[PDB]
RNA sequence: CUACAGUCGCGAAACGUACGUCC
RNA sequence: GGACGUACGUUUCGCGACUGUAGA
């Protein structure tokens, strides 16, 4: 709460995220299960262990803060809603996110695997200035370390996507306050 | 090669000392380094004017092949004359020569259960250490467990010379049959007993240098619920409720035939019953032969149609339905090809009308079988983190491999795998990297276990808790002393050694009479077992020319060998629409007989009537007659 | 007397005039249920349509409470209930009791009986069965017999005016199931078998169901068993003893039956004497009298080894002053019945070790450690609480006594008080109120249906004693089994009403199937006369042409000298069931040979001997081959009908 | 350990301890079992969840001191040798003890039950005085408050008996320093 | 082709014992 | 007497699939 605030808070659009994540009533918080849950199939689902937000996005300013503590692996990024379903988050031509992968790496992915150093966040602040068509992935307390810049200037909403890795019963990410 | 560690020292060393061991090492080659170290320690302390003589028991072919290769690699520089033996070699320098002429003999056990069975070896004094590989298969009537009978009979009683030295290889005991610990050390102490062993030495000091070889994977247990829109079980059970009504109308004592109670479609309780039913009315007696044909084929025609649904739904229930319905569509192009019929116009065209809804059925993402979906979250999910892993999914048949290959082969999601049946990716394989997942089936790697049928979670759960009473037991068994223990295994040899020599009478008698054999669905009458002969105690064949008209046969394509015989072609029933699979027509070394076997065939006898279904001739009885060449 | 949401959303899906196998775990709510959706039918009704509904209960004192209930009732609101017991089933013309009533609570048994006869030829003439604990209806259960001849009315395509079959019961039961998913199977067919489209369960009264369910928990008990046993020895050695001299002339036992190496004092043990003896039971000597002596010689060893046996087993589990003075009633027994030399040897030789029997018993060293920590647990309990009244489960009846006879005479635990109901301190019953906070479950692997009242729990403890891991591995098992069933009924709440209708469709049309298909009428009976002989003595008594039968269950014998040919002697307990007034039992008539043959009946006027198949065995008159039909529905002969006009 | 130490310390006798109890050989410390050892069958074993120590009395000069921590439930008094066996303590006319009951109340066991508020003390510190019949628990850091006194003009010693509830695995007391 | 071999999975019959329950 | 239900334990018997062996 000390940069240009700009933006708002989002929450799980409850159509699109797949049969394994149970996101509790409070309905801002991702949590995973301990065995998958069946409930009414559409073609909108993930097959995935993914999750989109609502609230399409604007001209030039929008910001949000993501918890990414009590998680092995994630990845939190954004989207467009015109995303091949089956098609894992950040290999698209419609996505940009930062990845915590198996060797234990922050790479990001325009669709270009950039492998970077071994420091795990635990908070992640995605900052969107789309009238200069920049993303910038501020983590916490780094005196503002971007840790990636991406550019998209696309005619679509950009909901913000998040992935967690989803064999895990016990792994959920939380959003909270600037 | 490689070099000794401390613990594979300290497995070697209680057999070091003279006494029979039965190592526990686990697997990572330990036990074949184990092995190498006792036997050069063994071949190497031996005084002149005499010297050792060691034999190796594999049980397979390729693990005969590997240990073969490294005892020859390995002892080729000390000058010891290594050889092996197995059933691919050829009848030439005898095992007389052999066992004589070598120092580290690789037998594969049948071969020394023949030899000892036909007298050519007198006995085991002629070896001085029989090291078995795997004894943990040492049980009813295995081939370790007859060396053993013949050992165990040259010790106990009739003292002779001097004795080899047993040692086992194992990685794990076994403690299968058992629910309580006092049941578990039973086990532990018969098997410790039937190999004539008394140290069950395993690792204990150096357990934090041994995990850098084994390595125990965590599991995850992922149990998936079954279908609810199972409109091709729908479609299946009218097809099988319409012929069994038909099977029901030409019998009328259907089921008086069979005990089984309550049979549902698609389980294995209905194939029991079908293949029942079947084996009650190939045996019929009514004296109007010619309705005995329609009756014999028609219930053999039902039958085997309604056991190719049954086997349609259980393939539906563990893939997806496309598998099913191309596993049926095959067999009816199959049946269709095969003869003209008015029963088998009106099954192809009971089926040929459902056949295009079935297929619109078949052809939807909406009816998935949600275990194939879990299945591909896993793979999708698990891929996704590391996409280098490697994939070793077990499944049950072979058909579920077919066709689980080719439903990797056809998916949009799964792009990044590389197939490989038994430069890949996964490996679906039956019964031989990252992920060994179960297909209901009983550094950082995972194993998980998917199952519809609640209870596969309960074995696998009872079977861990076995492996903690295995290592309890063995705990337990390791604080005994050694006297009394070598006097309670003396106990149970002796128990057993009683046991074994009291009940060998299974004296056969030989119903010196005439039968007629006759086809198993057509009734037509084939030959006689006046006529038959006994080639090389073997193989069967019909020395008669009248046979000669009652078969036709169909050219096999390429011909092939025995190991004294030319294969040549398959052969038929010459009926109007029974062809059937009787046998096939070889050479024998001159001319060529027609040679069948009792498996499609029964037993009509000429006095009483009656006929029986035998499967064994070892288990049919009749004046076995040696085969002269010259008729 | 006022109904809550706890009892009213229960009869909420019920109104609509639908079926249900609702769960309620009190008793006073499932009769207010009960009651309630009694009243919405009879409140429901136009002129021209009045109550017929049926109340099916299962044993008498439920069925008494519930006439008592539903006649205190609905006896102001114009409605005439009556019921059916035992004693109402002669003497009264049953139709107009189906007809002249509306809340007929008869017994299901006689339902099942009645149409046998006849009368109620459809079930149109009722409107509604409302069904008590209907988890029983399982298989060939009278429920299920009943649910047989509506599902085969409704499916069978002579649809015309059925009736609603709304049952009740208060926990589902896995039944031989071990699987969640053969739960759910289980659960499924019970809807199945029942025609209930639906499960009504609590959902938004937990709390109500948390005030009152009385749920405790587990308290097992672990213990180590006794090294220094001298009962054992001795009986051992009399064991020893009588088998060895009884083998003189049977040598070919062992080779007779096939069990495998006996040790003493075990079940299987009883299996071995058991095998023998129904092995020696068949011995064909051509003299037929030697046949009859040796015979009844070995009958008395065979049975001397067993009650031995059962000696043991009895000092395995309880005190040994209990199996001293069980083998001290079984020779003041056979001391009252007859003497042989046999006999007679057998009882001096156990007064001659009898002494050191009431010596080495009445050391007090030889305390069952069993016992001993039982005591010591139960002592530890009346130091927590001395306001405690205890009651037992043990496994069998006999052990009842035996802890009763633990509490007589107890100076350590002075402080219980006998009460027998299979102001009471202590009781012991065996087999399934919930007013006293302690129930001991003794060597013993549904549970317990402790809840009859509208009460509290407050607490309590289960003392289960454990001395084998058997009881340890089965009872996890099925503490994880009361988890999985929880989990297969919120497993069943996942569905949709229309897809549970047609898989109970595809089960009923498969029951329906199976069942038209089991349809194997009685096979070619034996007119073959064939001779009847006791199994103790080999004596030739009857045969099968002066066997009657009465009504396809029971089996008296014509002969007039085979009258004369047993003793009768009055039953401990007379009573009646659906015919009869039982008077005595009858022994066989010889020299000392007193077998229970059966029992005597008062039928109308006669006293008629019906005997049993147990004591006989059938013999061949052809060859004279002497084979053993154990129970009478398995004896396949010319069965002849009973004939009143003779005598 | 500053005001009047009078006694030495206590000692658990080897032939009057339970069934159970498996008291080490350093003699002030016994330690629950985990299923109880059947000793041999006398009429001097208590056959309770008791032990008694051995050291006969003296004229009136006593205080001892004893560890009651790691213990859900435990007993403290003083009980003559010509004690019933089957007898528990708080059943005679011959015991003065402490008591921290089940519903946690510190009651005690005396002549009756004396009801104190629920305070659970860890160590106690038994002083005994046969010159007038003074007794007084000093227990812990209470400004040394016996809270109740009782007297005893027995003609018999006064051996702690120890009681504990006896179905706890890994339950353990200890006797130390005065 | 004969032919043993060991494991797994689902079964059906002949039992004894223990409890309860009714007709 | 007989019917039904539940539990414990024993002794066999066939069936289908998977895996491997020696002889010919
Ligand atoms: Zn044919
Ligand atoms: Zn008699």
């Amino acid at each position: 709460s000390r940069f240009a605030q700009w933006a708002i808070h989002p929450t799980f659009n409850l159509k699109s995220l797949s049969c394994s994540l149970e996101v509790s009533k409070d309905s801002r918080t991702v949590t995973v299960s301990h065995r998958p849950q069946p409930y009414r199939w559409s073609c909108e689902r993930f097959s995935t262990s993914q999750v989109l937000c609502s609230q399409a996005l604007s001209s030039g300013k929008h910001y949000w803060e993501v918890d990414t503590r009590n998680c092995s692996h994630w990845a939190v990024g954004v989207a467009s809603w015109e995303m091949s379903r089956d098609q894992v988050l950040g290999r698209t031509m419609d996505s940009c996110c930062v990845e915590w992968k198996g060797t234990s790496q922050l790479s990001a992915w325009m669709v270009k695997e950039t492998v970077l150093g071994s420091d795990r966040p635990g908070v992640v602040g995605i900052w969107l200035n789309l009238e200069e068509g920049k993303l910038a992935f501020y983590s916490v307390d780094n005196q503002e370390k971007l840790l990636y810049e991406c550019t998209i200037s696309a005619s679509s909403p950009l909901y913000p996507a998040f992935w967690l890795y989803g064999l895990h019963p016990g792994n959920y990410l939380i959003i909270k306050q600037v | 090669p490689f070099k000794p560690r401390n613990y594979q020292l300290e497995l070697a060393l209680p057999a070091m000392k003279g006494k029979n061991t039965i190592i526990c090492a686990p697997t990572g080659c330990g036990k074949t380094f184990v092995s190498l170290l006792i036997c050069e320690h063994h071949l190497k302390k031996f005084p002149q004017g005499q010297k050792g003589k060691v034999v190796f028991f594999a049980n397979q072919i390729p693990v005969y092949e590997q240990q073969k290769s490294v005892f020859s690699k390995y002892f080729e520089r000390h000058g010891y004359r290594v050889t092996g033996i197995s059933g691919a070699t050829a009848e030439n320098v005898p095992v007389e020569q052999i066992v004589e002429n070598n120092d580290i003999i690789i037998l594969t056990p049948q071969i020394l259960v023949n030899n000892l069975k036909k007298g050519t070896i007198p006995s085991l004094s002629i070896f001085t250490l029989m090291i078995f590989d795997e004894c943990h298969n040492t049980s009813k009537q295995h081939p370790y467990n007859m060396i053993m009978f013949n050992y165990l009979d040259q010790k106990l009683g009739g003292s002779s010379g001097p004795l080899p030295q047993v040692i086992g290889l194992t990685a794990s005991v076994g403690v299968g049959d058992a629910k309580n610990t006092d049941e578990a050390l039973d086990y532990i102490c018969k098997l410790c007993a039937s190999l004539d062993a008394s140290v069950i030495a395993t690792v204990k000091h150096n357990l934090e240098e041994l995990e850098q070889v084994v390595y125990k994977p965590q599991k995850f247990f992922r149990k998936v619920e079954s279908r609810i829109s199972d409109k091709f079980k729908y479609i299946i059970a009218q097809l099988m409720r319409d012929t069994e009504s038909l099977a029901k109308r030409i019998c009328k004592d259907l089921e008086n035939l069979s005990q089984i109670q309550n049979r549902e479609f698609g389980t294995q309780k209905y194939e029991q019953w079908i293949v029942t039913v079947q084996k009650a009315c190939m045996v019929f007696q009514m004296p109007d032969k010619d309705e005995e044909s329609r009756i014999c084929k028609a219930l053999f025609l039902y039958t085997s149609h309604l056991r190719k649904y049954n086997d349609a739904l259980i393939i539906s229930e563990h893939a997806r339905m496309k598998d099913a319905l191309d596993y049926l569509k095959d067999f009816f192009s199959n049946v269709r090809a095969a003869g003209f019929d008015e029963i088998e116009q009106d099954l192809t065209q009971r089926f040929e009308e459902k056949l295009q809804e079935l297929e619109s059925v078949s052809r939807d993402p909406s009816n998935e079988n949600p275990k194939l979906e879990d299945l591909c979250f896993i793979l999708q999910e698990e891929y996704h983190l590391n996409p280098e892993t490697i994939t070793i999914l077990f499944v049950k048949t072979r058909a579920l491999v077919d066709a689980l290959k080719n439903w990797i082969e056809g998916n949009p999601k799964l792009s990044f795998l590389k197939p490989g049946i038994l430069d890949h990716n996964i490996l679906i394989a039956t019964s031989v990297c990252n992920l060994v997942i179960l297909y209901e089936y009983v550094r950082g790697s995972k194993c998980f276990l998917l199952t519809s049928n609640a209870g596969v979670i309960e074995k696998e759960q009872i079977n861990m808790y076995k492996e903690k009473m295995m290592n309890d037991s063995i705990l337990r068994l390791q604080t005994w002393d050694e006297a009394v223990f070598r006097e309670k295994i003396l106990h149970i040899q002796t128990h057993e050694k009683f046991i074994r020599d009291s009940q060998e009478k299974p004296k056969p008698v030989p119903d010196k009479e005439n039968k007629k054999l006759l086809c198993r669905k057509c009734k037509a009458l084939a030959c006689y077992t006046a006529d038959v002969r006994v080639i090389e105690e073997c193989h069967y064949t019909v020395l008669g020319d009248a046979f000669k008209e009652c078969f036709v046969s169909r050219p096999h394509p390429k011909p092939k060998q025995f190991s004294s015989f030319e294969k040549r072609a398959k052969i038929f029933c010459a009926r109007q629409n029974c062809s059937h699979d009787w046998g096939i027509h070889v050479k024998y070394k001159t001319f060529e007989i027609p040679v069948i076997k009792i498996e499609s065939f029964v037993v009509e006898d000429i006095a009483t009537g009656v006929q029986t279904l035998y499967s064994k001739w070892k288990d049919f009885h009749f004046e076995k007659i040696p085969f002269d060449p010259a008729e």
